[PDB]
């Protein structure tokens, strides 16, 4: 599993760019895609979407009609045409893994990402910069708008631990499983809007900032992400 | 005006007595033959749907049930409906639509069989390349390109009416409706007898001709190769021969008579009076094919009289 | 009322549907045989041929003649209780059955070995799976058939015997025989056909058989027979 | 090789015979003692509502 | 080679013996006590469409809502109880499977059939592939039944007449059941996989430990090839069903048959048994084109689950008993509740 963009560089507002991400080592075509941008000192944010079989592509309001997300599975390549450029859409886009079925972990794995130099449910957090020296626990306070419980009976919701100079790496999904290969000291829990993400013993690979996100429904929202440092 | 619809307007045809006409029960019997139709056509699109899977045949038989249901439906009982729901139309909008869609299933019905015919035909004689092309997507293909050539050839005929406005029925065939000619007789007998032979090679002529020779092809390949026909095989075709005739064939012979008769006032009568019987021996045909063509097949016929017999128990 | 991620997987488990009927669609049009007879009823020579032309458990053969694939199954290997899981093979298109025509005066540790294989083809012919399924049988032994016949009599075998002591009539005789043993003339058939050294000629008849069958299975299936 | 089964054989026969063993009286009270402590939570004996059933109409 | 066998005879003799004096009084004098069950009525909830083959192998999970149905066509579909989507669709290289297996986990299923040879696929597999894991070979005859002693460890049956218990990380068979004289049929594990029971077509049953590896005790009783097995839920008896159109219910600790599941009606064999949460009722599936419900107790005929098509299959009923998945020969798994 390894992801490659390419594409960006210093583009004028008039300028268009075409983001291409070299796909290998998983199943393409049955794992969806999405573009994150993330501009700098700023939160997360989604762009597009392109469904199994390109049957379902969505866009979010920001980028609606502008952008143009394509995907090419017989070449196992992504593809975004960007046509134009405002001077607040600077942001370095990563390209994320994500497969719906029953138990498994979309956003599991965050592409290196590009970086692009140009010459709906609210989610906050309570604290943003919370000093605390390793070993002790620590505590994360998210809230969202909208109640995320759906009538199903469970809860979407997402934690992405993003360290300095790597891509963000997903530790819950649905506020009750696991992410694979991630350490058990992190544990998610919440109730209709109020949730907390706990640590039992902060070291120094936990060192990063936490972002949330919640998957009730198209326009995916991320908050300010809380930093943690030694 | 045509002198058709001249004559046509003063038909004498309506009477007041305390007693009741034998018209009316022809017409009543006619309403049970439709809901008949009905009934076997959401009984058998159900079980095809919902109970068995989408192959060749089973999308054939869908197709034949709906539009056989689309005809014993709009014809019977929407528009008798409307008659006393008098809605903002008019009379000729809704004769319009009643020409439309009772050529439109004609026509529909028609393609279907000839396809069937012809994929039998293609199945005895080149199996190996039926198999190895025959799918569901070209014949869901083949179905579409039908309908839309019978709505092509129907557009001709939903141009060209111009009745007034159940019981005492009448949607007439005028062509001066819309876009006019020189003359009004000849203009209008042309075009009646354009009209007249078009829907007779497209519904009665071609489609059993089709029929008879894909079922003379098979029986002459199965004496050549050896194989001995069984009594069902020839009753079958002597039965898809005989009913397709019997419900199609007397209304393009009457629309051919009074086509003539249109010079020839005096078998304008005969018409007048043998219109409602050969229409509905030919409303039949919605009843007639799906027995035919459903409950002559093993597996679904085993699986409607089982599903039948279940869903009767059940609710007891 | 469905989530994203409802209409998600309802559209992952769409295409799945979609794909799972393409891949049948695609199975379809490949015919499907069962081989059965002997070891020694010359069934690997067949095979070989068959394959030239185009470890416990059964074996699967593809070859296509004259646009036109096949799915042989030898499940010979299988040492076990056949009834238990013939029935699998019950829309099996065809079962080519072989049977070594030469070793009529041969002993096996029935005895004899015809009379094992008669019984062996009666109970798969009379079989309540193979009701509408047809049989070929394949005599891969007439060249030493011919070449034994004209020392050692046929009558060790069939006593009843009495005819000729020629090759055709005891062709014949062997012939019908083996084709009394049907119990269901009437629903099934059974196309006999002697091999050789050659073998463009048994491809071409079991192609023949594989059409006529397809032709009548497409017959009693769209209503006619 | 009949001998080498034989010798199995009894040898099974005789561990077989010295299990121990209960008596049938036993042995179904107890398992009528546990169906009917299980029976009240047995959705097919005991169907349970609507509000709790998740198979209800899509 | 006369001595062995009437040591066998007398040993076969007061087994019998035994067997017939711990037989103090029959189940249906004791059950006759309590009333009897009242009608259950099971109507379809979900109606699983998609296979175009033969089904002859299903089983559910730990969760009670996936299941995995293995048929004919090659392909391997978990399907999902409420939402009845497909989960995951595994392409057999061996189209001719016979049986298949869900392990607790649910990480890794295992699959089986004519191929003398049982598949391991892993399901939650990095590369986001279901890829076959393992490929344990050795069996001399058809794979008939398969079950999950542990994530580590399983057991599978061939119709060689021996079963062999398989390591996943070692792929090597550690211990190899042997005694059966017919083909072994099917496989029922116990709630604390010590000992599992399996019936072959010498219409007889026999215990096996995984430990130990002997047959731990026999029983008898059937007239033709068992053709399902299935563990009590309290893991002290066990229900078999053969092609004589009738079950029998032994117990580990009795010896011998409790009671007798028959109808005059029904002459049909049985494929498919399996007992419920609390074992109050007892399923079995017939080649009658449905399935039958008997009162464990006293043998009545509590309901009809008819609708399939074709000969029943296979049945399982989830853990927590909510619904009951029945497949049969028609392509169509059907969910009662
Ligand atoms: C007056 C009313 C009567 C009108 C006549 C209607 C008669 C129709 C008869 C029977 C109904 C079922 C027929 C289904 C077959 C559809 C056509 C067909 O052949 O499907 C072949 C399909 O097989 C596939 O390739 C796999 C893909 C699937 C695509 C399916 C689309 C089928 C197009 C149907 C269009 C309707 C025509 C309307 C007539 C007015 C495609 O045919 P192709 O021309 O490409 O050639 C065949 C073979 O001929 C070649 O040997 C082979 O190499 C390969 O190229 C290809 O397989």
């Amino acid at each position: 599993v390894q992801l490659v963009e390419s594409g960006g560089g210093l583009v004028q507002p008039g300028g268009s760019r075409k983001l291409s991400c070299s796909a290998s080592g998983f199943a393409f075509s049955s794992f969806g895609m999405h573009w994150v941008r993330q501009a700098p000192e700023k939160g997360l944010e989604w762009v597009a979407y392109i469904s199994s079989g390109s049957g379902t592509i969505y866009y979010a309001d920001t980028v609606k009609g502008r952008f143009t997300i394509s995907r090419d599975d017989p070449k196992n390549t992504l593809f975004l045409q960007m046509t134009s450029l405002r001077s607040e859409d600077t942001a370095m886009y990563y390209c994320v893994r994500s497969i719906y079925y029953y138990g498994s972990s979309p956003f599991d794995f965050w592409g290196q990402g590009t970086t692009l130099t140009v010459s709906d449910i609210v989610m906050t957090q309570a604290t943003s910069s919370v000093p605390v020296t390793p070993g002790e626990s620590v505590s994360i306070s998210c809230r969202s708008s909208k109640s995320l419980l759906h009538s199903n009976g469970n809860t979407y919701l997402y934690w992405f631990l993003q360290r300095p100079g790597q891509s963000p790496q997903l530790l819950i999904y649905r506020m009750s499983n696991l992410a694979s290969g991630v350490p058990d000291r992190f544990s998610g829990s919440g109730s209709g809007t109020a949730f907390t993400l706990t640590i039992s013993r902060l070291e120094a690979e936990d060192v990063g900032v936490y972002y949330c996100m919640q998957h009730l429904e198209y326009p995916l929202t991320f908050g300010a992400g809380t930093k943690l440092e030694l | 005006l045509c002198p058709i619809l001249e004559q046509m307007s003063r038909l004498q045809s309506h009477s007041n007595t305390s007693i009741r006409y034998i018209d009316h029960a022809a017409v009543l019997l006619h309403g049970l033959a439709s809901l008949l139709g009905l009934v076997e056509n959401g009984v058998i699109l159900f079980v095809v749907g919902c109970r068995m899977r989408q192959t060749v045949v089973t999308t054939w038989v869908l197709h034949l049930a709906l539009s056989d249901l689309l005809a014993s439906a709009s014809l019977p009982f929407f528009t008798y409906f409307l008659a006393v729901g008098h809605s903002w139309e008019l009379g000729t909008t809704f004769c319009k639509l009643h020409s439309s869609i009772f050529f439109l299933n004609m026509f529909a019905s028609g393609f279907l069989l000839s396809a069937i015919s012809l994929d039998r035909c293609l199945q005895v004689v080149r199996p190996v390349w039926a198999q190895n092309h025959r799918t569901v997507a070209a014949a869901h293909k083949v179905c579409l390109v039908l309908w839309a050539l019978a709505v092509l050839n129907t557009v001709p005929y939903f141009v060209f009416r111009d009745t007034i406005s159940d019981g005492r029925i009448m949607c007439y065939y005028n062509v001066l409706l819309l876009n006019p000619g020189p003359d009004r007789d000849a203009t209008c007998n042309s075009r009646q007898v354009a009209l007249a032979v078009s829907k007779f090679l497209l519904a009665f002529l071609v489609p059993l001709a089709i029929i008879a020779s894909s079922h003379a092809a098979v029986s002459l390949r199965l004496q050549h190769r050896g194989r001995r026909r069984p009594g069902r095989f020839v009753r079958l075709v002597a039965a898809v021969v005989a009913a397709f005739a019997l419900c199609w064939g007397p209304y393009h012979v009457f629309s051919l008579l009074e086509a003539r008769a249109h010079a020839n006032p005096g078998l304008r009568p005969l018409v007048w009076r043998g219109l409602p019987f050969v229409t509905s021996l030919a409303f039949f045909n919605s009843v007639a094919n799906p027995v035919l063509y459903v409950l002559t097949c093993p597996d679904m016929l085993r699986k409607l009289r089982r599903s039948l017999r279940t869903v009767l128990e059940s609710v007891l | 009322t469905l989530s994203a991620e409802d209409k998600a997987a309802v559209e992952r488990s769409k295409m799945i549907d979609r794909n799972l009927r393409e891949d049948g669609e695609k199975a379809a049009r490949e015919v499907k045989l069962l081989l059965l007879g002997a070891g020694e009823s010359g069934k690997n020579t067949i095979v070989k041929q068959m394959k030239i032309i185009h470890t416990t458990g059964i074996v699967e053969t593809h070859f296509t003649f004259k646009d036109l694939h096949f799915k042989m199954f030898d499940v010979g290997a299988q040492r076990s209780e056949r009834k238990k899981w013939i029935h699998c093979f019950e829309g099996v298109t065809a079962i080519i059955f072989c049977v070594a025509l030469s070793d009529y005066d041969l002993v096996l540790a029935e005895m004899n070995r015809m009379h094992a294989s008669m019984k062996l083809f009666d109970s798969i012919c009379n079989n309540k799976w193979f009701t509408d399924t047809s049989i070929i049988l394949f005599l891969n032994k007439k060249d030493l058939f011919e070449e034994k016949i004209k020392k050692s009599p046929l009558t060790i075998c069939y006593p009843e015997y009495a005819g000729s002591n020629t090759y055709e009539e005891a062709a014949a005789y062997i012939q019908c025989q083996f084709e009394d043993l049907n119990k269901r003339k009437d629903t099934k058939e059974i196309y006999t056909h002697f091999t050789c050294s050659t073998d463009t000629k048994n491809v071409q008849f079991v192609f023949d058989a594989v059409t006529d069958v397809i032709i009548k299975n497409n017959l009693k299936d769209c209503g006619l027979f | 090789a009949s001998i080498a089964q034989a010798r199995k054989l009894v040898e099974q026969l005789k561990m077989e015979a010295n299990i121990d063993r209960i008596k049938v009286s036993k042995a179904a009270a107890d398992l009528m003692a546990y169906c009917e402590a299980h029976a009240k939570e047995d959705p097919l004996l005991t169907p349970v509502p609507a509000s709790e059933n998740p198979f209800r109409e899509k | 080679l006369d001595q062995l066998r009437q040591e066998a005879e007398q040993l076969k003799n007061q087994i019998r013996d035994a067997r017939k004096a711990c037989a103090d009084a029959t189940l249906s004098q004791i059950t006759n006590n309590i009333d009897p069950v009242g009608r259950i009525q099971m109507r379809t909830r979900r109606t699983l469409r998609g296979h175009l083959a033969k089904i002859y192998a299903m089983h559910w999970g730990t969760d009670s809502r996936l299941l995995v149905s293995a048929s004919q066509d090659g392909k391997l579909i978990i399907w999902d109880s409420y939402t009845t989507n497909k989960v995951h669709a595994i392409p057999l290289r061996s189209s001719w499977v016979m049986t298949c297996a869900y392990a607790p986990s649910g990480n890794y299923v295992a699959c089986g059939g004519l191929d003398n040879i049982c598949s391991i696929y892993n399901l939650k597999t990095r590369e986001g592939n279901v890829r076959v894991s393992r490929e344990l070979a050795g069996h001399t005859g058809y794979l008939s039944c398969c079950r999950f002693l542990d994530d580590n460890q399983i057991v599978t049956s061939s119709g060689d007449t021996t079963c062999a218990l398989w390591d996943i990380e070692t792929g090597q068979q550690t211990t190899t059941f042997t005694g059966h004289t017919g083909d072994v049929m099917s496989l029922s594990l116990a709630p604390d996989t010590r000992l599992f029971v399996s019936g072959a077509c010498d219409a007889s049953a026999k215990l096996w430990d995984v430990r130990e590896g002997m047959c731990r005790q026999t029983f008898t009783g059937h007239e033709s090839d068992i053709n399902a097995i299935c563990f009590f839920p309290n893991g002290n008896a066990f229900a078999t069903g053969s092609d004589d159109a009738t079950c029998r219910l032994f117990d580990l600790r009795a010896d011998q048959e409790l009671m007798t599941y028959s109808h005059d009606n029904i002459i049909c064999g049985i494929t498919s048994v399996s007992f419920s949460k609390s074992g109050r009722l007892l399923l079995a599936g017939y080649d009658d084109f449905n399935c039958n419900v008997w009162d464990a107790l006293k043998a009545d005929r509590a309901g009809v689950l008819a609708g399939h098509d074709n000969r029943v299959s296979c049945l399982g009923v989830t853990d927590d008993g909510m619904a009951v998945a029945t497949g049969s020969w028609d392509s169509f798994l059907k969910i009662w509740n």
